[PDB]
């Protein structure tokens, strides 16, 4: 009676969620553009009426895709130059004390020892200044890695400054963007487009705070994978930015010692004129201003009339525990106390100051057994930043006590990554369906 | 300048009567010709496109026909939101002239 | 014809039009389907894709429908899965809803598809005999 | 979907030069689009000043203003700009900004677009 | 290159002779001329900027017989 | 109906079964084709047979059997091939005793197809001139 | 038994300056110089 058929159609746009390996579009650097092709001039974006997908950063393929190629990227960078491993002997230092503040005594030690040259039947008496972090007692000193691995040294020619990337999707896949504001990385989002490749992701790497990314278009956005429980970090997004200026103004001087065929190690001569602590400063009321917009969003989920805690970090590893970053290739840990100390209430031209320590041997993942050494810097460095995001985490949480308290974090850096890549998601298409139809074979 | 006259001026109907515009040319355009409506206080909308394709979303009840220098909108079930400013524009040839316009207004009782 | 201009429609263009419309731009998704560690990931990237097209491909030949992008079969429609009339699908409804809507009947209309075309292949055969 | 937004000056004094711009939004320029500026006035209803071509940048102008008109546009701030000098009382109108183009599917129609603004109001006097 | 023979119906074949007309702005030489004094290289190179538009043709053409034979098949 | 096991017959179940039997599960054997250094040895036989698989396609289109598993044809079948009758071979004959039988007449019965197939379309050419 | 087909009616276009063969030689016979050397010694004690 209903004289309706089957008929197949290929072709019709019907997909799901997959999983797929995307590959790059980037327009000496330690992120290699060589291996990634050049993006198109105008990228083609198609918005899609009608359609209401389902979104969630939580469990999202492409930050770990993300992860493993910039350490893959880290790993093959540091290959093609010189190895440390004649380094680690014993060390004569003395105390430097010539033109210092009191904040910076102790924090220098002026090292002698022997070292290899070209020929392997000749030594060479020289000398170099090292940092209070990087030396462990054995008037007898020896490097810290030296009971663990041999340090490859960081490699003069490239450079640390990063670089945008697009990632895009082969043949057979499509990548979905959210353009819904106020989307809070979960749930149903109704505004739908397609796109070949993601807008450019600049790989900052940093801890406690989110630098040089990007800004929310209405307001502060909080986002966190399940508020209620503490154990989970919340990722806050701001709208405006925060100006950070950050320097060292020592004077430093570079030399270049001979330590076999063509192999040679960069140390530091001797600072010209006096030496000072290297410092950031931040704006105090532009600072004040985010923390009551931040905390009048907090209160939306954590009541209206709770008291807000802003408090030091509770410690750890000095990476996790300070504010760590590289700043014209030399790595900063600052001291971040003066800014996350308030309580705040339900109802000029001075800015913070945070002092800042520099080290040389880095272990930039979270591994054991694979360090590096970072070469002198010639001469002040100084940058400026945009403070665009937090990484806090919520203390304790009982019901006890009616007040919250919030302290920074950071260490792992998927996160990092998971605040750009919240609003896209891959998928996979099927070409094949079925549809009534009044034909008959 | 193609010169375009839209006939009659001004026409008074009911809802669900049937409605006749004509559009003419000075000089031949083929088919190449729209038809939009405006309200008071709002934008043109277009109506009908190369003079007899409905545009999508649009009632069923207005159509459009004719070609050369003679065109013709036709609207079969007037209805209250049909009651507006309706446009003749071609753009066969530089510059586009539109037409003076035919106001479609409701006949009621004193 | 002067004062419009012209653009072509880019892939998954009609993903929100009605089935109907939607019907018309089968070529453009079609097109797209074919086309030292990262090398190897590219390479079974590819192997896996054309792995996918030949195996479709195998899928449409086995039905009869080999080298025809809309190939209306024998088989009749079942009102148990879906009572829905033709003016409330081509031109109400959208084909990721039907997808959704007809997702647990679909295996059986394969077979059913199979088993018609190995029935009139036999009767061909048959019928070829004489 | 495609969105048109007109701003401008609410007064030009006689003689000066009105400057208008039309953001897009929801679209981009640097295709096959055909950009038009019109203006409705009482005394003289709907009236076409000139178009432009995105992609090649060719414009047009209606001749009776073709001596006092200029269109412009900037694909980088999604922008097109309408100049218009020596205002006079005649001038005063509604100016939209409106866009046409259609898709094909090969040689196939599949869909024909055209968007108008919401308009922005010039008066001219001293 | 299966694919797009495949479009205009000529799948499974390595002659196919289809439904479109030949113009004779692409070429004006006879049939004579063609087949028997020339090579496949030279009729490459003459008509080798009038071929997008006869594969515009051919994908037109095709769709106009599948809906056809749809319509067709609906009685 | 109560009481009553069933199964699926599984790759390569007939291979014993007489050629008449075999011939009703071809595409049990047909779908199976499809589907640091030994990434390489991996992708290269997965590469070698997507081309025998294509190599044998591109064959049974050149023999005018493209996207088919039972194709007829117009060539006679010699005495000199094999004497035996039809049901000597369809009920009482394997299709590997086949195959070992008539080993040694292929290439020749290939040719004659791709002969007639080649008549074929000419004259189909020839007739549609007109 | 090298196998090869004279076209007759057929004249080409050459151009030795540009022609990618040589590229491809010169990097085949780089690369094949450089496997060479890797399985046997290294000489760097001799530097005294
Ligand atoms: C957030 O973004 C902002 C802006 O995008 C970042 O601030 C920019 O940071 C970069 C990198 O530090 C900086 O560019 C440098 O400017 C210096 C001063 O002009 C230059 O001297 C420097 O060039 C040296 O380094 C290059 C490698 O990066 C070398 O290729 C180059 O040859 C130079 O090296 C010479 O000099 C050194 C020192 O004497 C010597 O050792 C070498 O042998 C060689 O002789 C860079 O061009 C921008 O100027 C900054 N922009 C602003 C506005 O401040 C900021 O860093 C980002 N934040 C984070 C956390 O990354
Ligand atoms: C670090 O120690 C070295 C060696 O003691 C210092 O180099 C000496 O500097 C004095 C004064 O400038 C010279 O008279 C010596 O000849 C230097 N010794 C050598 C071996 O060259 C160096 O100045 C010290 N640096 C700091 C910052 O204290
Ligand atoms: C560099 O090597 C020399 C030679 O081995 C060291 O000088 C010796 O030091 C030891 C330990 O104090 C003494 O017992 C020897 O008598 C020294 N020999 C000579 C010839 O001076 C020197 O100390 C080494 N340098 C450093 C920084 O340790
Ligand atoms: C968010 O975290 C809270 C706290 O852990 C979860 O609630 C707890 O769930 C566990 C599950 O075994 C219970 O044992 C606890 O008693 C619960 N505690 C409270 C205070 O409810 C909650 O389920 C989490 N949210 C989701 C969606 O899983
Ligand atoms: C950070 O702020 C301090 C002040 O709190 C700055 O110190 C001043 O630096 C200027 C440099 O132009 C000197 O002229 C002043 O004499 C300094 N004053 C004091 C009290 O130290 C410091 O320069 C700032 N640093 C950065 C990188 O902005
Ligand atoms: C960070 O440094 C920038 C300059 O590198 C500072 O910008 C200056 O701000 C003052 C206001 O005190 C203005 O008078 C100057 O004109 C600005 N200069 C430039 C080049 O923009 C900025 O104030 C510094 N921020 C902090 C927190 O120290
Ligand atoms: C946050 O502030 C507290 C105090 O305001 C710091 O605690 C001090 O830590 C230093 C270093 O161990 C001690 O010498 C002091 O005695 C501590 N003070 C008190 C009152 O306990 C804490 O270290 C700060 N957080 C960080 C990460 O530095
Ligand atoms: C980070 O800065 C804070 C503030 O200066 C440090 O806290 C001070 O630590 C010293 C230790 O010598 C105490 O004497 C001060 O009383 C502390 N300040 C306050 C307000 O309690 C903190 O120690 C610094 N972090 C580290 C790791 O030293
Ligand atoms: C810090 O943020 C400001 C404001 O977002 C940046 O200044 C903007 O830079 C973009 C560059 O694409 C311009 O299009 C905007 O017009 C700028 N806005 C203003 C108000 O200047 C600034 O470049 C950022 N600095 C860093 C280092 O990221
Ligand atoms: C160097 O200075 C530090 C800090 O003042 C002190 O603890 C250490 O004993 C000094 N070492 C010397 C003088 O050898
Ligand atoms: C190396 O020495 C440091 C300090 O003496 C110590 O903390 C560390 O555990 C040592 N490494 C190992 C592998 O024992
Ligand atoms: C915010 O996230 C929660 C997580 O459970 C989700 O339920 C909620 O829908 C999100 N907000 C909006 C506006 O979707
Ligand atoms: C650092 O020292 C060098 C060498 O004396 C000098 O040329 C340079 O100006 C110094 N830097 C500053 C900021 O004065
Ligand atoms: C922390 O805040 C208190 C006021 O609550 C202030 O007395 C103290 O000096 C602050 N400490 C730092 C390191 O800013
Ligand atoms: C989206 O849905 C609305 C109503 O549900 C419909 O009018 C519109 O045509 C749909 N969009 C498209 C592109 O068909
Ligand atoms: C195996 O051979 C015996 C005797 O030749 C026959 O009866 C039997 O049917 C054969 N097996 C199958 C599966 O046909």
């Amino acid at each position: 009676a209903e004289n309706l058929w089957v008929t197949v159609y290929y072709g019709v746009p019907v997909w799901k969620d997959a999983e797929t390996t995307l590959f790059c579009a980037s327009d000496h650097n330690v992120w290699a553009t060589h291996a990634c092709v050049p993006t198109d001039p105008n990228p083609q974006e198609i918005h899609l009426e009608n359609v209401t997908e389902e979104f969630n950063m939580w469990k999202n393929n492409m930050v770990e895709q993300m992860h493993t190629d910039i350490i893959s990227l880290w790993d093959q960078s540091l290959k093609p130059c010189v190895k440390l491993t004649p380094l680690c002997v014993t060390l004569q230092c003395t105390n430097v004390t010539n033109n210092i503040t009191d904040d910076m005594r102790g924090e220098l030690k002026n090292c002698s020892f022997n070292m290899t040259t070209e020929l392997r039947d000749k030594k060479q008496k020289v000398y170099s200044l090292f940092y209070r972090l990087d030396v462990v007692q054995i008037k007898e000193y020896r490097l810290i890695n030296c009971n663990t691995s041999a340090c490859t040294q960081a490699c003069p020619k490239v450079s640390f400054e990063p670089i945008p990337i697009h990632y895009c999707a082969p043949a057979g896949f499509a990548i979905l963007k959210c353009k819904d504001k106020k989307f809070n990385g979960t749930g149903p989002c109704p505004s739908v487009s397609t796109v070949q490749c993601t807008h450019g992701i600049k790989p900052v790497v940093s801890t406690q705070l989110l630098l040089n990314g990007s800004l929310a278009e209405e307001e502060v956005m909080i986002r966190s994978e399940n508020i209620t429980n503490n154990a989970k970090n919340i990722l806050v997004q701001f709208n405006t930015p925060v100006q950070i200026n950050c320097t060292r103004p020592n004077n430093n001087t570079r030399k270049s010692i001979r330590i076999g065929p063509g192999q040679a190690f960069y140390a530091t001569g001797d600072i010209i004129g006096d030496i000072r602590q290297a410092h950031c400063n931040v704006s105090k009321a532009t600072w004040n201003e985010t923390l009551g917009k931040v905390v009048k969003q907090l209160r939306k989920h954590f009541g209206n009339n709770t008291i807000i805690r802003f408090a030091n970090s509770s410690g750890g590893d000095l990476e996790v525990t300070t504010h760590s970053f590289n700043c014209g290739g030399e790595f900063f840990y600052c001291n971040t106390s003066g800014l996350f100390n308030s309580t705040w209430i339900s109802n000029s031209n001075d800015s913070i100051t945070l002092p800042c320590r520099i080290k040389q041997i880095i272990n930039m993942w979270q591994r054991i057994g694979q360090c590096m050494y970072a070469p002198p810097i010639q001469g002040v460095i100084r940058c400026v930043s945009n403070i665009t995001g937090l990484i806090l985490t919520r203390d304790g949480g009982s019901t006890n006590s009616t007040t919250e308290t919030f302290r920074p974090g950071g260490g792992d850096m998927r996160d990092n990554w998971r605040s750009e890549l919240y609003k896209y998601k891959v998928v996979k298409i099927e070409p094949l369906g079925v549809a009534p139809t009044r034909c008959k074979r | 300048d193609i010169q375009m006259t839209q006939s009659p001026s001004s026409l008074s109907a009911s809802v669900g009567d049937r409605v006749t515009m004509t559009c003419r040319a000075s000089q031949d355009i083929t088919t190449d010709l729209n038809w939009y409506q405006q309200k008071p206080g709002q934008p043109p909308k277009l109506l009908i496109y190369v003079a007899s394709s409905l545009q999508n979303g649009v009632p069923s009840r207005f159509s459009g026909s004719g070609s050369g220098t003679e065109f013709t909108l036709t609207i079969r079930s007037l209805q209250p939101e049909d009651f507006a400013t309706y446009y003749c524009l071609q753009y066969d040839s530089y510059p586009w002239t539109f037409g003076q316009g035919t106001t479609v207004d409701f006949r009621r009782t004193v | 014809a002067v004062g419009i201009g012209a653009v072509f429609l880019g892939f998954l263009g009609a993903a929100g039009s009605t089935m109907g419309a939607a019907s018309m731009t089968l070529t453009v998704q079609a097109r797209n389907l074919l086309s030292t560690v990262w090398g190897i990931k590219q390479l079974q990237a590819r192997v896996l894709a054309v792995e996918r097209y030949l195996r479709d491909q195998q899928l449409l030949g086995i039905w009869g429908c080999s080298g025809k992008l809309i190939c209306c079969t024998n088989v009749p429609w079942n009102s148990s899965w879906s009572n829905r009339n033709l003016s409330e699908i081509w031109d109400n409804m959208t084909w990721l809803q039907w997808d959704k809507e007809i997702s647990n009947y679909t295996q059986i209309i394969y077979g059913l598809l199979e088993e018609s075309q190995n029935q009139q292949e036999k009767n061909e055969q048959d019928l070829l005999a004489l | 979907q495609v969105q048109l937004h007109e701003s401008g000056p609410g007064l030009v004094k006689p003689s000066e030069t009105l400057s208008l711009t039309c953001a897009v939004s929801g679209a981009s320029i640097s295709g096959n689009y055909y950009w038009n500026w019109i203006r409705q006035s009482p005394g003289r209803g709907l009236e076409w000043i000139g178009n432009i071509h995105g992609n090649g940048a060719t414009t047009q102008y209606n001749p009776s203003l073709k001596s006092r008109v200029t269109i412009s546009q900037d694909t980088s701030k999604n922008q097109v700009f309408l100049n218009l000098n020596s205002m006079t009382a005649a001038d005063t109108a509604i100016y939209y900004c409106a866009t046409q183009f259609r898709t094909y599917v090969g040689s196939h129609l599949f869909s024909y677009s055209d968007f108008w603004g919401q308009g922005v109001l010039v008066t001219v006097s001293s």
